């Protein structure tokens, strides 16, 4: 269990994806030219999980960059780490998908799908022992959502015994008021429930709410929202990238975090929350469990934790962390299911992120996530009831029964979360 | 002289293995390259240490041991550490992908890719034996490899070496230092499938060892290094009768005769005393009476349970050091005038005694102080049923909801195996209740 | 039939075609199979100029389709602010109720069009109007944890 093949699809997928490579390259001592300038031998110990070793001891990201819109490739290259990507790993079409899930999944997206798979095969066969895949995408557009899910199902057919993990960005009218986004997101959730092993739910609603109410930015931008996303992606991948006592991989996280196959949607969290260009263990434990630090717009105190994983980064007493973790499970006991014993796992990493002396990253599988699913469901139903813009989808080959089926699956998912929230250990 | 082969499976079995063979080398006077200057017979011999070590024509003493793991990072440390030259490199076997804390992967899908290589390498060790008595198997209950691979291995050893004894040293999970939420599942699955293939099994409760490291050794947050050093001292005291001259537990068969009255209730409790911190170099020396009494204190037990709540079916006292036999007799006589020692009416109320007159060895860099006398008590008490009930309850909380079961079913295991394994544990708890 | 052509012209945003069809006798109040009129389609697809042209030529501002949707319900759902204001200026029933018990306020609230919510509130939208499941727009904002919407509805 070593290498990860990362794929980034569509505009949101590529922008969050680029920020991820920039942030983790900095932590690992890697520069935009691909050379290692780090001071700690702990930065190269598990460097092969995300980087390919190349001639001249150059480190190339095992990343594949995909979009139906061509202009995206130009924005990726013009970034700070733009030239670090493999020039052959860019698969870009000519005609975008204009927020149409059907275009991404059935017509324009399906034409460029065998091309992406050729690049996936090449990176996968060059791996000593492939762990699985990591996809970054939004669910509200057409390419990341429609083509992204198609790519997932295709990869799942070729590599069934490997883990499929996604960083999926959920829509909010607060960031984008494009009324077809609940359609696109609901169609994609229907695919994600079946075809991924683990999904990090990154909600634009929560990101906006943090920037506006906690960080006091009255006009938040994509840059501002992506600053919370990059810190979250850095934190949740800490244990895949740094040695530690645990030899963590994507499959060990799945076995331990996911008790029922469909309930694989995680609510990530981060502390401390900070803005661009601008702490003790008890405070960090508290903040990490506060609804205002969650990356999904759900109150954890409205549901119950099935499983939790927490990563404390920086220099600190491991005994103090053990003490505070047990303390948070005592006073907040009614928020953990009593039928999954020892369901909170903690790791400590010596290397902290950029700009922070200490940090904590939370990964929760909570029944409170049903709030996020109900919000999108209510919007999908308001639109679907009036059959608004339905022809934009059915004209691409889609059957109206696919909408009915997607809505039916997402409501079944909410009922399943509610079922385990009300279950007792008797 | 009858040979014993040790098999170390998965991370816990391997790390505990490393710490035991280091200690065995120190007790017998074997150097890290295998040289032993106190052995006059070069290139062979029938001495008691020969049960655990073979000899080459060059005077090299090699452990009769196999290390196996489904991933290579733990065994690679053995390949490059202090005792890298002690083991034959073909004796250290590694796969590429581990069992991901899943019994079904270790037993059915990943475990099948390496089972024949392991068995053929064990046969090479067995072929060099004149009178193989059997195997000592080290493994965790909680890991995917320690649970699933160990059971597949125990099944195959029962077919290929039918008349040979099989003894386990098993690590029982603790919440304080565990890896996976599904460790209770792995623990019940491996217990059910190994029960008929094992003659005697010494369980080491990680919570008991953790508590002793904190209370007796003043170690704030014990690591696996501190736990394994204490475990290897106890495993050394249990195996000393196999590697040195003596009159008690001299062969694998005798561990069954002395400690196992009935085939299924084969889980003896070990108690060890005294455990003193190395920072107390000038400690007062405890008498034979004090260390003997310490064996009846629940705090010094390797498995958390209360023997006052149960009945004894056997009791063996293994002493090491400056121990006068009449002092053992006097300490036992005093201990017999006590209401907390109740034997089952169908077993003689006797205590079997064995004394090795060499003091225990401590490893350089360890946490224990040197002592002039130590004792390990091995007893079969129905109070160990408390350990089984704690694990069965954790299994039941999850299993009622079928939480995590899809991971097992997706790796070639039927859901019916979980209920058959739980029914066997219910029967095992009733076996202890029937004895008393 | 110029009515079927006017329906298609209003949806597609063909301004000159609407003017021609009306001059030739097209039914400004023609309906499709589901009862949608050229004004419903113009309001849904955001053709502001076609909405104003149709209202100056006898279109019923409060026409309902088979599901009870008025043009104001569709303009509030889709988020067309300029059109919502034009429809109210021309007599649209701010509190019209569809077959699901929704008023334009319930639809602007669900879809998060906060500016349209403020406009509806200023024109007399009823905060106590309940949908078929008994929810008001204020209940929707509480149940979804939309603090921004709850503040506006508490004005
Ligand atoms: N957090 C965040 N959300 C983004 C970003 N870019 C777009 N989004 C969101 O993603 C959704 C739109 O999806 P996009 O990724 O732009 O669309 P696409 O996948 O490129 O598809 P088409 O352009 O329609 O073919 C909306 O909800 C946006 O708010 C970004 O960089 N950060
Ligand atoms: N005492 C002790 N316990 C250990 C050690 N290593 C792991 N454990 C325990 O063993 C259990 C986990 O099993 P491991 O042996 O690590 O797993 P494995 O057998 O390698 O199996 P997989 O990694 O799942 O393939 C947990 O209960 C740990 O606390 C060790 O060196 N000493
Ligand atoms: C609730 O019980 C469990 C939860 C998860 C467990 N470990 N899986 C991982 C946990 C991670 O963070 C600590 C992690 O960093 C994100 C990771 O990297 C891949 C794996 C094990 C558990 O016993
Ligand atoms: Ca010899
Ligand atoms: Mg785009
Ligand atoms: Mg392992």
């Amino acid at each position: 269990m070593r290498e990860i093949v990362h794929i980034q699809a569509g505009q949101c997928g590529n922008q969050i994806g680029a920020k991820f490579w920039e942030v983790i390259s900095d932590e690992h001592g890697i520069d935009p030219t691909g050379s290692y300038h780090g001071d700690s031998d702990l930065q190269l110990e598990r460097i092969n999980v995300y980087y390919n070793e190349a001639t001249g001891n150059k480190y190339v990201p095992r990343a594949i960059l995909v979009d139906l819109e061509p202009g995206t490739m130009d924005s990726v290259r013009s970034g700070p780490f733009g030239q670090i990507f493999r020039p052959d790993n860019f698969v870009f079409g000519q005609s975008g998908a204009g927020n149409n899930w059907a275009k991404g999944h059935y017509t324009e997206g399906a034409e460029l799908v065998d091309s992406v798979l050729d690049v996936v095969r090449k990176e996968s066969e060059s791996c000593d022992c492939l762990q699985g895949f990591q996809l970054t995408h939004s669910l509200g557009g057409g390419t990341g959502s429609g083509m992204g899910t198609l790519l997932i199902s295709k990869i799942r057919e070729e590599y069934p015994d490997r883990i499929m993990n996604t960083f999926s960005v959920m829509p909010s009218p607060k960031v984008s008021d494009t009324v077809v986004e609940p359609y696109n997101a609901t169609l994609s959730v229907h695919q994600l429930v079946e075809n991924t092993d683990e999904t990090y739910c990154i909600d634009n609603e929560a990101l906006y709410d943090i920037c506006f109410r906690t960080l006091k930015l009255t006009t938040p931008t994509y840059g501002d929202l992506n600053h919370l996303v990059s810190a979250t992606m850095s934190g949740v991948t800490t244990c895949l990238r740094f040695p530690g006592q645990l030899n963590a991989d994507l499959r060990k996280l799945a076995v331990n975090m996911v008790p029922f196959p469909r309930l694989h949607f995680f609510m990530p969290g981060f502390a401390p929350l900070t803005s661009r260009g601008s702490l003790t263990v008890p405070e960090l434990t508290q903040q990490m469990f506060d609804s205002k630090n969650m990356m999904a717009a759900c109150d954890p105190r409205h549901g119950r934790y099935l499983t939790v994983a927490a990563i404390f980064r920086g220099r600190m007493s491991m005994k103090e962390v053990d003490e505070q973790m047990l303390n948070v499970q005592n006073k907040n006991s009614s928020y953990f299911v009593e039928w999954i014993p020892n369901n909170v796992k903690t790791a400590v990493c010596d290397i902290p992120p950029r700009g922070l002396k200490m940090s904590a990253t939370f990964i929760g599988n909570s029944t409170a996530i049903q709030e996020l699913f109900k919000r999108i469901s209510e919007q999908f139903t308001a639109m679907f009831r009036r059959k608004a813009f339905l022809h934009w989808y059915t004209g691409e080959g889609m059957d109206e029964m696919e909408f009915t089926e997607a809505e039916s699956n997402m409501n079944d998912l909410v009922s399943e979360y509610q079922q385990y929230q009300d279950a007792t250990a008797d | 002289m009858r040979e014993c082969i040790s098999i170390h499976v998965g991370q816990a079995g391997v790390q505990i293995g490393n710490a035991c063979w280091e200690l065995y080398c120190l007790e017998h006077g074997i150097q890290p390259d295998g040289q032993m200057p106190s052995d006059k017979t070069i290139g062979g011999g029938d001495d008691s240490f020969n049960t655990f070590f073979s000899e080459t024509g060059a005077g090299k003493h090699v452990p009769r041991a196999v290390f196996v793991d489904l991933e290579p990072t733990v065994i690679d440390e053995v390949r490059t550490g202090t005792y890298r030259q002690l083991f034959h490199p073909e004796q250290l076997i590694t796969g590429k992908e581990d069992a991901a804390n899943n019994y079904a992967r270790g037993h059915y899908t990943i475990g099948k890719e390496i089972i024949d290589l392991v068995l053929d390498r064990i046969r090479k060790l067995a072929d060099q034996c004149t009178g193989l008595q059997g195997f000592l198997v080290f493994h965790s209950f909680g890991g995917g490899t320690g649970s699933g691979f160990t059971s597949l291995l125990m099944e195959r050893l029962s077919v290929d070496y039918g008349k040979k004894s099989k003894l386990e040293f098993s690590i029982y999970p603790a919440p304080q230092v565990s890896t996976a939420v599904v460790e209770p599942y792995n623990s019940i699955l491996t217990t059910h499938t190994t029960l008929e293939h094992s003659d005697c099994a010494f369980m080491v409760d990680n919570e008991a060892i953790y508590d002793i490291c904190r209370r007796n050794l003043d170690i704030e947050r014990p690591t696996y290094t501190n736990l394994n050093r204490l475990i290897s001292q106890i495993v050394s005291s249990i195996t000393a009768s196999l590697r040195f001259d003596g009159a008690l537990n001299v062969d694998l068969t005798e561990f069954q005769t002395n400690l196992v009255p009935y085939p299924r209730i084969h889980f003896p409790l070990a108690t060890y005393a005294p455990v003193i911190s190395a920072e107390k170099a000038y400690h007062e020396q405890l008498s034979v009476a004090e260390i003997t009494n310490a064996c009846f204190e629940p705090a010094n037990q390797m498995v958390k349970c209360d023997p006052r709540h149960g009945k004894y079916m056997a009791c063996c006292l293994l002493y090491r050091g400056d121990v006068v036999p009449k002092d053992v007799n006097a300490a036992i006589a005093t201990i017999k005038t006590k209401r907390s020692i109740q034997f089952v009416d169908w077993c003689p109320t006797g205590f079997k005694v064995g004394i090795n007159y060499q003091p225990p060895t401590v490893v350089p860099g360890g946490d224990l102080a040197k002592v002039q006398r130590a004792v390990c008590m091995l007893s079969n008490t129905t109070a160990i049923a408390e350990a089984w009930a704690r694990l069965d309850h954790k299994f039941d909380l999850m299993y009622a909801k079928r939480a995590f079961v899809h991971w097992y079913v997706g790796e070639g295991m039927e859901e019916g195996e979980f209920s058959e394994a739980r029914e066997d544990m219910a029967a095992l708890e009733k076996d202890y209740e029937e004895v008393g | 039939d110029l009515g079927k052509k006017l329906l298609e012209a209003a949806r597609a945003g063909q301004d000159d075609e609407v003017r021609i069809l009306m001059a030739n006798g097209a039914d400004v109040n023609a309906t499709d199979a589901s009862g949608l009129t050229p004004l419903h389609l113009a309001a849904t697809y955001g053709h502001l100029e076609i909405v104003e042209v149709l209202l100056k030529h006898g279109a019923d501002v409060n026409a309902i389709d088979i599901m009870g949707s008025t043009p104001l319900h569709l303009a509030a759902l889709i988020g067309h602010l300029e059109i919502v204001e034009v429809l109210l200026k021309h007599g649209a029933d701010v509190n019209a109720v569809d077959t699901w018990g929704d008023t334009p306020l319930h639809l602007a609230a669900i879809m998060g069009h906060l500016e349209i919510v403020e406009v509806l509130l200023k024109h007399g939208a009823d905060v106590n109007a309940q949908d078929k499941f008994g929810k008001t727009a204020f209940d929707i904002s509480i149940d979804n944890g939309n603090e921004d919407l709850a503040e506006i509805l508490q004005k």
